[PDB]
């Protein structure tokens, strides 16, 4: 009772003031400044029409003129003037044209689009320096990766090494690969790159290879980053549709995703995550050993690993005194970490069926048995046997 | 003619809205703050005498104006 | 105000200057379209007894 | 479910969910049809108490409030509670659950605050007899296994705390208030009160806080130790026990104001006394701000023992953790005069033992040499300083000094500092001296008076034990004429002495501050000195400093630039203390002047703290006020305009940084967010105000101490290559400086980058140069804090002058303050009898997880880190001993502390 | 329930006043565009744009 307290007098009173804080300072901006700036700003809305027909650009020509290639069908060399230089900008960035006669009138965008959007989160994590036990080794393996460079390069110096570039999470399905990048991100207060592999690709054509591109380039603006691209199983060797409309679009696709991961340089500062369900879903050869190191196999918690899972769970429930933590694992043989979370649910859900306020011995019995009988084999003993 | 300036206003306006939000942000910590408050103010004075204060002044009710003139 | 609009907000437009119009909350898409379609929800759990 | 009759007794109990039969019936018809029938009804009580359990089962609320619903009625209808007093007392035992499922059970407004009231004086009425505690307690630890009993016993708990703050708010006291009818005086309540206290610290924890602090007595603190003392052996451990104490006293910061707090940590003191450690009693002695308390551990320890035993040892230990240098005067002395060791003794009570542990580490780390070596113009001037600023802490630099030509080509003022930067080499170091004399006999007053300011920065390293102190030397110096020469040694004085207020030291600052007629601008350190010493301890608020600042004013107001500087040092002074510091802004405000108003404003955020969040709401006021003013117009003067403005903005922020480190320390994050949009309003607001803010980020984010140091020094740094005051660039390397080459990657390049890239003037450009090689330690050498260490709920003490210089337009003359930056936390080694020299194992966890303690406890799994290394910063803030997977056992507590361990081995 | 019951429901208010906080921010961002040597390109600029050439 004491310390959910404590919480809110930091959190109301700080917090509070913030919004409050905010919303005068809106109205104070404008108040020291009465010409120059004022001037210079109402011109600007004199030269730029209403509405703006976006642009993306191409490429710069220098000599006050630069191409553009638009949402409108044809390209346009447009002029490069008026509130814009030719050092704001750069190559490949989002400009901002004028309708009537195309013109590159400034930038208020610079990498500004609905992928980037999607791609950027201001999430918590769910998990925050593995919150839920079991696989205690993995994650001292992703970190020496990923986390250790971010937060120590000079260690890899002493060295004489170059540092590592990127992890693979892969394997089974249950074991929260997709949760420990999720704790790793939060450990080291990084920038979190929730984009899916799967949400660059659509029936319509020739968008793909944008977005591909996009990716590598917001990344580089925000590093230090972490990137999780999650599930790039499905633009993998495999084919969209064995008729037609969408022979090209994984091949462009996936093939461009390769180019701009080494492109950058050999970096230890921008790292990727590719979760993936197995190498059996993707292309042989991927890009392809000695860069993009280290591969992290998944398999079911062992006895140990199942225990810690487990003792996280049982606790946040009611008593615990019933059934001894050690009969829970006897009776349970060994599977992934889903199934044993599986199990607590089940067991709550048996004491709601009871009407009880108390997890009894009755409901753990039940629910351990319930699991097993998915999820089940017995020519394991039947060969034997 | 009537009143063609109200600039200052804006100055008035915008300093209502920032002390009395605050005051209403406050009101959780204010509880154990009023605590802490009442024995300095036995040390040392209300506001200018250690007398007029043998209640909370000498009413528990207050003094309010109002004007029910509409001619 | 563009303290009155909103991220994500849907909004409706001219097709001259495409300049805005108010507000909408309809969000139009083919699957909010199929709510349309499907109706209400039906029946009980006793004629579907047994 | 329904009716099902007298069968068996499984359908007696379906049978009165619907309608009762042997209860609501018979009883109530009984009452008011005899008055010789309740001898039948006490009979008939028990045979209702077992209903009553066997219906306690049932979820839903309708099936059990109806059905009783009659008896709420007949309280006070038919029983009536005075027709033949202890029977229908006593018959109010099924009465109050029935209550309570109209209350909490059926959610209906109207009736929830009706049945408040009646249920407090049910209660009171009834705990005289004592039945009616009996009655809660049946609940607290269940009869029944559902829902309802998990929320009934918890809804009488409330009711009480309901009643006792309303006897705060109303001035007539007891049951002579309207709020309930109720007291929470008498022999009625507050024996309900007493058992209620007693069982719930034992099982729960639910009413205990809100009693304690109700109260605001000492005395309700008191009843609190009798009840843990008995638990902390046979019911939970020693381990257990000792993190109950520190949760309280931690969590309960900002949830005791100053006053309320004192009359606590008095109580907490004791139950660290009596308990094992020893070093938790002392730890806390430093809150009160009690010398006596301090001296007490220290004597009951000593005394009633004549052996060096385990002791003498831990004493040496506890004093030796404050870097105040306070607990190391009251701790040497004793150990003089009852003469165990004096060898051992003496020296790990004074700093002298971090001094041979420091080499262990050093031998490691080697010495790197990156530093320029420039010649001519201010390259010169630049390079000289860089060299000191690099090799920080104990270090070697010595072949390069012993060349003295590069040191004897600077002039001016400039060749005083050099003599400085060369002190700081041998920092924490009994050596340092010797570099130093050879300067300070020779030549032109300049470089004699930076000798003085060197062998103070040396003396941090021994001015205890009784042995070498700094008045010995220094005191020659100030007795000479000149003004450098005097300034100097008065200044370095207290740095070698510290939080100390020796007797000696602070008698040479006595008769002196009060001559500040005679314009010196360079006089600064006179009272800048008696700052430094005077926090550590409860502060005088001594009258001589305050009236010395008013003297200026009447001689010269001519030249502000030595009366801002001033106006800062006695803020500082006051720093370390709350309660004292509300009288003295009166002091200040009683003189009226434009001038003297400059000081009112900054010596404000130090009076209001801990209770800041008030100070929060003042420090907007402060930004409003031009603006509000100007609006309402609208429809020699020169220096006291420019004082009068520029507190303001220095204020806003120190009020900030004052509040955030002694109340919250988990609040820090949020409080970071307070200040960067702050900044941007001040710095937006007034171009003369943005000068101000810019300095004030780097030392905004080190008095905090932040959890995250990754994105706050990075961000502003891009900015502020535009802005200028390229001092914005010294001020976030102060706290980049930290753990190296986490938050100093990023940091190197771009400071090193703005300098070198572009100059565009030769005075901007000096400061960019500084600034790199400032931020680095050679392989983690040591950290910086603006911390205490041995609490995060402190504040510094030897940090002071690196605190100082934000205030500040850029100056020759501040260099020669710069080159003081004593206080750096020692290593966090494991220590022997026989002296051990490095750490076996830590647990590291770069934020803590518990919300019970936010101190700097972690989990025991932690991340598993080796030996001989100084405590991290980032990524291991916190740091706790590891020690339960190991079968091997430390003695001293660590929890990020400054302090270093001691491990037992079987 | 009243140890949990109240301060839940404290809990969920700042978490609310947490994304009112977010929109009332995003809607003013930083000004504008406006350089003082593009502002020398906008004697140019208005001819350019007004005539028949791109
Ligand atoms: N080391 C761990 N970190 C996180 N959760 C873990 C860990 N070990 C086991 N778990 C358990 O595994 C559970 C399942 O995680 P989740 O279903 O998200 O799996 P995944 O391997 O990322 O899957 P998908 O193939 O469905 O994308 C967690 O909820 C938790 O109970
Ligand atoms: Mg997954």
């Amino acid at each position: 009772t004491r310390c959910k307290l404590k919480l809110l007098r930091m959190e109301r009173i700080k917090d509070h003031l913030l919004l409050e804080e905010e919303f005068v300072s809106n109205s104070e901006i404008l108040k020291p400044f009465e010409k120059k700036q004022e001037e210079e700003k109402k011109q600007l809305e004199e030269i730029r029409g209403n509405p703006l027909s976006i642009g993306t650009l191409e490429e710069i020509i220098d000599d006050d003129h630069a191409i553009v290639t638009s949402p409108t069908m044809p390209d346009y060399y447009v002029s490069i003037l008026s509130f814009v230089d030719k050092e704001l900008l750069e190559p490949g960035c989002s400009v901002l044209l004028h309708h009537k006669t195309m013109s590159i009138v400034g930038v208020l965008q610079d990498d500004a689009d609905p992928m980037v959007s999607v791609m950027k989160m201001d999430k918590s994590p769910t998990e925050s320096y593995s919150d839920i036990g079991g696989l205690e080794s993995q994650i001292q393996e992703i970190k020496e990766s990923v986390e250790l460079p971010l937060t120590h390069p000079e260690l890899y110096e002493e060295m004489g090494i170059k540092p590592p570039k990127g992890v693979i999470l892969y394997g089974a399905p249950g074991t929260g690969k997709t949760l420990l990048a999720k704790a790793v991100a939060n450990q080291t207060s990084a920038t979190f790159l929730r984009i899916v592999g799967s949400e660059l690709i659509q029936k319509y054509l020739g968008d793909g290879p944008r977005l591909c591109r996009q990716i590598f380039k917001v990344a580089g603006e925000n590093a230090p980053s972490i990137v999780f691209i999650d599930e790039i199983d499905a633009i993998g060797t495999k084919r969209y549709d064995s008729n037609s409309g969408g022979e090209r679009e994984i091949q462009r696709t996936m093939l461009e995703l390769l180019n701009q991961l080494d492109g950058f340089d050999d970096r230890g500062d921008v790292k990727v995550i590719m979760a993936t369900n197995k190498i059996e879903t993707l292309d042989p050869a991927l890009i392809r050993p000695g860069r993009i190191d280290r591969k992290i196999l998944f398999e079911n918690p062992d006895l140990s690993t199942k225990k810690k899972i487990l003792g996280i769970h049982t606790s946040k429930m009611n008593l615990s005194e019933d059934v001894n933590l050690e009969t829970l694992v006897t009776t349970k043989d060994d599977l992934s970490g889903a199934d044993i979370q599986a199990m607590c649910t089940e067991a709550g859900l048996l004491a709601l069926r009871e009407r009880r306020m108390q997890v009894t011995a009755e409901d753990f019995k039940q629910a351990k048995e319930r699991v097993m009988k998915n999820k089940v084999e017995e020519n394991l003993e039947g060969l034997y046997l | 003619p009537r009143m063609y300036e109200e600039a200052s206003g804006k100055e008035v306006e915008k300093v209502a809205t920032a002390v009395l939000s605050t005051t209403a942000r406050a009101k959780a910590r204010a509880k154990k703050t009023k605590k802490e408050k009442g024995p300095n103010e036995e040390e040392k004075k209300k506001e200018h005498e250690e007398k007029e204060k043998e209640r909370e002044t000498n009413k528990k009710g207050i003094k309010e104006t109002k004007e029910n003139d509409e001619e | 105000n563009v303290k009155d609009l909103k991220a994500s907000q849907r909004v409706c437009l001219r097709s001259d200057s495409y300049m805005l119009h108010k507000v909408l909350e309809n969000k139009a898409d083919p699957l909010v379209s199929l709510m349309m379609v499907e109706k209400v929800p039906d029946s009980t759990y006793d004629m579907v007894g047994g | 479910m329904v009716d099902e009759s007298d069968k068996k007794q499984q359908t007696i109990d379906e049978q009165s969910q619907i309608s009762p039969e042997k209860q609501t019936p018979n009883k109530k018809d009984k009452k008011k049809e005899e008055e010789e029938q309740l001898s039948e009804e006490d009979a008939k009580l028990k045979t209702d108490l077992e209903l009553l359990v066997e219906r306690l089962k049932e979820d839903d609320s309708s099936l059990y409030e109806a059905s009783l619903n009659a008896l709420k009625e007949s309280i006070k209808n038919s029983t009536s509670s005075m027709t033949a007093v202890p029977k229908p007392l006593k018959f109010l035992r099924p009465t109050y659950p029935d209550l309570c499922s109209i209350y909490d059970k059926w959610t209906d407004p109207n009736l929830k605050s009706s049945l408040a009231d009646v249920l407090s004086i049910l209660a009171m009425t009834y705990s005289e007899n004592g039945k009616h505690d009996s009655l809660r307690y049946r609940l607290l630890s269940d009869v029944s296994d559902f829902e309802g009993w998990g929320h009934e016993y918890i809804r009488h708990l409330a009711l009480e705390i309901g009643e006792v703050y309303n006897d705060q708010v109303e001035k007539d006291a007891e049951d002579e208030t309207s709020s309930d009818g109720s007291k929470s005086d008498g022999s009625a309540a507050t024996s309900g009160f007493e058992f209620s206290k007693e069982d719930t610290l034992r099982l729960c924890l639910d009413i205990v806080p809100y009693f304690l602090k109700h109260n605001g007595e000492e005395d309700a603190v008191d009843l609190l130790l009798e009840i843990e003392s008995i638990d902390k052996l046979p019911q939970f451990v020693d381990e257990n026990t000792f993190q109950r104490v520190c949760q309280y006293m931690v969590a309960c910061v900002p949830l005791l104001p100053p006053p309320e707090d004192v009359a606590f940590l008095k109580t907490a003191y004791s139950i660290y006394l009596s308990q094992n450690e020893l070093t938790d009693a002392i730890a806390l002695a430093v809150r009160l701000g009690e010398e006596d308390m301090i001296r007490s551990v220290f004597d009951a320890t000593s005394d009633p023992v004549m052996h060096k035993q385990l002791a003498y040892i831990l004493a040496a230990q506890k004093t030796s953790f404050e870097y105040e240098g306070v607990q190391d005067i009251i701790g040497n002395g004793k150990l003089s005069e009852h003469f165990l060791y004096l060898a051992k003794e003496l020296n790990l009570t004074g700093p002298k033992v971090p001094e041979d542990i420091y080499k262990s580490h050093l031998d490691n780390s080697k010495s790197v040499f990156s530093s320029a070596g420039l010649d001519s113009a201010q390259q010169n001037l630049a390079s000289s300083f860089v060299n000191g600023f690099l090799n920080l802490g104990y270090c070697n630099d010595k072949l390069i000094v012993d060349n003295d030509n590069w040191v004897y080509k600077t002039k001016g003022d400039g060749m005083t500092s050099a003599v400085a930067s060369i002190g700081s080499i041998y920092q924490w170091n009994l050596d340092g001296l010797q570099q130093l004399d050879k300067y300070l006999y020779v030549d032109e007053p300049e470089v004699k008076a930076g000798a003085l300011l060197g062998i103070g920065i040396s003396a941090s390293g021994v001015h205890d034990g009784e042995v070498e102190p700094a008045l010995l030397l220094l005191q020659d110096y100030v007795t000479n004429p000149d003004t450098k020469i005097s300034s100097a040694a008065i200044l370095g004085l207290g740095i070698a002495f510290a939080g100390s207020k020796n007797d000696e030291v602070l008698g040479l600052l006595l008769p002196i501050a009060a001559s500040t007629d005679l314009p010196i601008e360079t006089a600064a350190m006179a009272s800048l000195a008696l700052a430094h010493v005077f926090v550590g301890t409860c502060n005088g608020d001594i009258t001589t400093s305050i009236m010395d600042n008013f003297l200026e004013r009447t001689a010269i107001e001519l030249k502000t630039d030595w009366v801002r500087f001033l106006a800062l040092a006695l803020g500082i002074l006051y720093m370390g203390q709350g309660e004292q510091v509300d009288d003295v802004l009166e002091t200040i405000s009683a003189i009226e002047h434009p001038m003297t108003s400059a000081i009112e404003v900054l010596v404000g955020s130090c009076a209001y703290t801990g209770t800041g969040d008030v100070l929060l709401i003042q420090d907007l006021l402060h930004r409003l006020t031009p603006k509000n003013v100007k609006g309402e117009e609208d429809a020699e003067i020169k220096s006291e305009e420019k004082k009068g403005k520029s507190s303001d903005k220095d204020a806003t922020t120190d009020g900030k940084n004052d509040d955030e480190e002694e109340e919250k320390e988990a609040g820090i994050v949020d409080e970071l967010a307070y200040a960067v949009l702050g900044i941007a309003l001040i710095a937006l607001g007034e171009d003369i105000g943005k000068e101000m803010s810019l300095r004030h980020f780097g030392h905004l984010m080190h008095y905090g101490n932040e959890h995250i140091r990754r994105m706050v020094p990075l961000a502003m740094g891009i900015v502020s290559v535009s802005d200028p005051q390229m001092k914005v660039f010294d001020t976030l390397t102060r706290f980049s400086h930290d753990a190296d080459l986490e938050v100093s990657m990023n940091s190197i390049f771009a400071m090193g980058l703005c300098g070198a890239g572009t100059n565009n003037a030769r005075l901007a450009q000096l400061l960019r140069q500084l600034a790199s090689y400032y931020s680095r330690e050679q392989d983690a050498l040591f950290i910086t804090r603006l911390a205490q260490g041995l609490l995060h709920l402190g504040k510094g003490t030897m940090t002071m002058d690196v605190f100082n210089d934000a205030h500040v337009l850029n100056k020759v003359t501040l260099a020669s303050i710069l080159t003081t930056a004593v206080g750096l936390v020692s290593p966090s080694f494991m220590l022997k009898h026989h002296q051990l020299f490095y750490m076996l194992n830590a647990g590291i966890r770069p934020k803590f997880i518990l919300a019970l303690n936010d101190e700097g406890e972690p989990i025991k799994v932690n991340v598993r880190v080796g030996q001989a290394v100084e405590t991290v910063g980032q990524a291991g803030r916190p740091k706790k001993i590891t020690g339960w997977i190991t079968q091997s056992t430390p003695v001293l507590l660590n929890h990020g502390e400054r302090a270093e361990l001691e491990t037992d081995e079987y | 329930a009243a140890p949990y019951a109240a301060k839940l429901k404290q809990t969920e208010n700042d978490l609310k006043d947490i994304e009112a906080r977010i929109k009332e921010k995003a809607g003013v961002k930083e000004s504008d565009t406006g350089l003082a040597p593009s502002h020398l390109w906008d004697i140019m600029g208005d001819r350019q744009r007004l005539g028949e050439e791109h």
